[PDB]
């Protein structure tokens, strides 16, 4: 009985589609091949003797489409800003989404900084420290996630649902 | 509504239609009056001792029936009915009539893995049907159909190229390309009319998401220059010149 609009922000290849597909369908490309797209989902969740119905809006992450994003995040109760821990430019871009969301919407939004592909070791380029520190100073929370192994996928959405004003 | 019992419901709608002429045309005022009227007549369908009665689905169909009847009557007064909407339609048509001639999928970051070889022809055509209809719902359905077609075609491309499921990163650029290629007349006015006059309770959910995608497409397209489609300054202007010549 609690409706929430949730935007997914982040640049191409970060794992936006993978994250929400894991969360919604319990699927990942390596184990279960494709069935439906992932730009929009409605998903219900139980939190502390209640219910949250997430309406999940994906956004185009390419730079040429950046100026269109306010149309998507308008009135969102929440946002997951996704970055790929193996890609430093993705993290720089995730930081810009956060500042913009703070500048140009919307005071009681629940923002979650997701650091995805955590399963990847050799290739990791963004420290949990930088991401954690950044989040701690900007009123949001950082969670490392993996769509591949399902680590912290369900948890990050619960943790947003927990915080809904 | 042709039933002798519905007499005063018919008189109520008809007197709304004529009492709508009495005020000078104003979009933001007009659409408030229409939605208020829709809300009130909706309430009068469900609350009616005679109508209690219909299933929820049937009541929803009567709402769309009402929307179609009323908007068809009010169409010329409320659709593209001022100079700035006429100007914006023409600017958008002009820009697309040129850009369609040289734009390619890579200009919009569409990856070769998500190429369709009809160039999503069926989606183009679904969008172009938009000026075949006067009801906001039937206009919106063309948009939604276009989007569903694009989505199924993107899904097929990811099946064939063993890729991950497509998201907004795939969908939006393809919606932009498809809209440029289809160049549906009065696209600006059509979107404004749907946004203003579609039964407000129904511009929600997945419908609202895809609607927002096409509004963002309109905006991108209006603002196309050399940089936004990744062409050199001189290449873009040269492309525009040849486009005007044909
Ligand atoms: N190892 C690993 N790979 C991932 C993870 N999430 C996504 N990927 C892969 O990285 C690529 C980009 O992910 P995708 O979901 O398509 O990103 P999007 O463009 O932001 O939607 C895809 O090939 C995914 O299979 C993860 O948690 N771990």
């Amino acid at each position: 009985s609690i409706n929430a609009k949730l935007v997914l922000l982040g640049d191409v290849g970060a794992g936006k589609s993978s994250l929400v597909l894991r969360f919604v369908k319990d699927q990942f490309v390596e184990f279960q091949e494709s069935t439906i797209g992932a730009a929009f989902f409605s998903q219900t969740l139980a939190v502390n003797d209640a219910t949250v119905k997430f309406e999940i809006w994906d956004t185009a992450g390419q730079e040429r489409y950046h100026s269109l994003a306010p149309m998507y995040y308008r009135g969102a109760a929440a946002a997951i800003i996704v970055f790929d821990v193996t890609n430093q430019a993705s993290f720089e871009r995730a930081k810009k989404w956060v500042q913009e969301l703070q500048a140009q919407g919307n005071p009681n939004m629940v923002m979650a900084l997701a650091g995805n592909k955590s399963d990847l070791l050799d290739a990791r380029k963004v420290t949990a420290e930088d991401a954690q520190t950044y989040a701690q100073e900007n009123g949001l929370f950082f969670m490392e996630t993996s769509a591949k192994t399902a680590t912290n996928v369900k948890e990050i959405f619960y943790e947003i649902a927990r915080r809904l004003p | 509504m042709r039933k002798p019992s519905a007499g005063d419901f018919v008189k109520s709608i008809k007197s709304f239609i004529v009492s709508f002429s009495n005020n000078a045309p104003d979009p933001e005022k007009d659409c408030a009056m229409v939605q208020e009227f829709f809300s009130k007549m909706e309430a009068a369908f469900r609350a009616h001792p005679l109508w209690s009665g219909c299933s929820e689905e049937e009541l929803d169909s009567a709402g769309d029936g009402l929307e179609k009847y009323v908007m068809t009557k009010l169409f010329t007064r409320v659709f593209a009915s001022n100079t700035e909407e006429v100007i914006a339609d023409e600017k958008l048509f002009q820009k697309m009539s040129l850009v369609q001639q040289f734009i390619s999928p890579e200009n919009l970051d569409i990856q070769p893995t998500f190429q369709n070889e009809s160039s999503w022809l069926l989606a183009q055509k679904e969008l172009q049907k938009i000026n075949m209809y006067k009801a906001p719902r039937d206009k919106l359905v063309c948009i939604l159909n276009c989007c569903k077609v694009i989505n199924n075609l993107l899904l097929n491309a990811s099946i064939a190229s063993n890729e991950n499921a497509p998201g907004a990163d795939e969908f939006l650029p393809v919606l932009i390309y498809v809209t440029i290629k289809a160049n549906p007349p009065q696209l600006h006015s059509n979107l404004l009319y749907i946004q203003r006059y579609r039964r407000e309770s129904k511009l929600v959910g997945e419908a609202a998401y895809f609607f927002t995608n096409i509004l963002s497409a309109e905006s991108f397209i209006s603002n196309i220059d050399a940089k936004s489609i990744s062409l050199d300054e001189a290449e873009f202007e040269k492309n525009m010149e040849s486009a005007r010549a044909r």
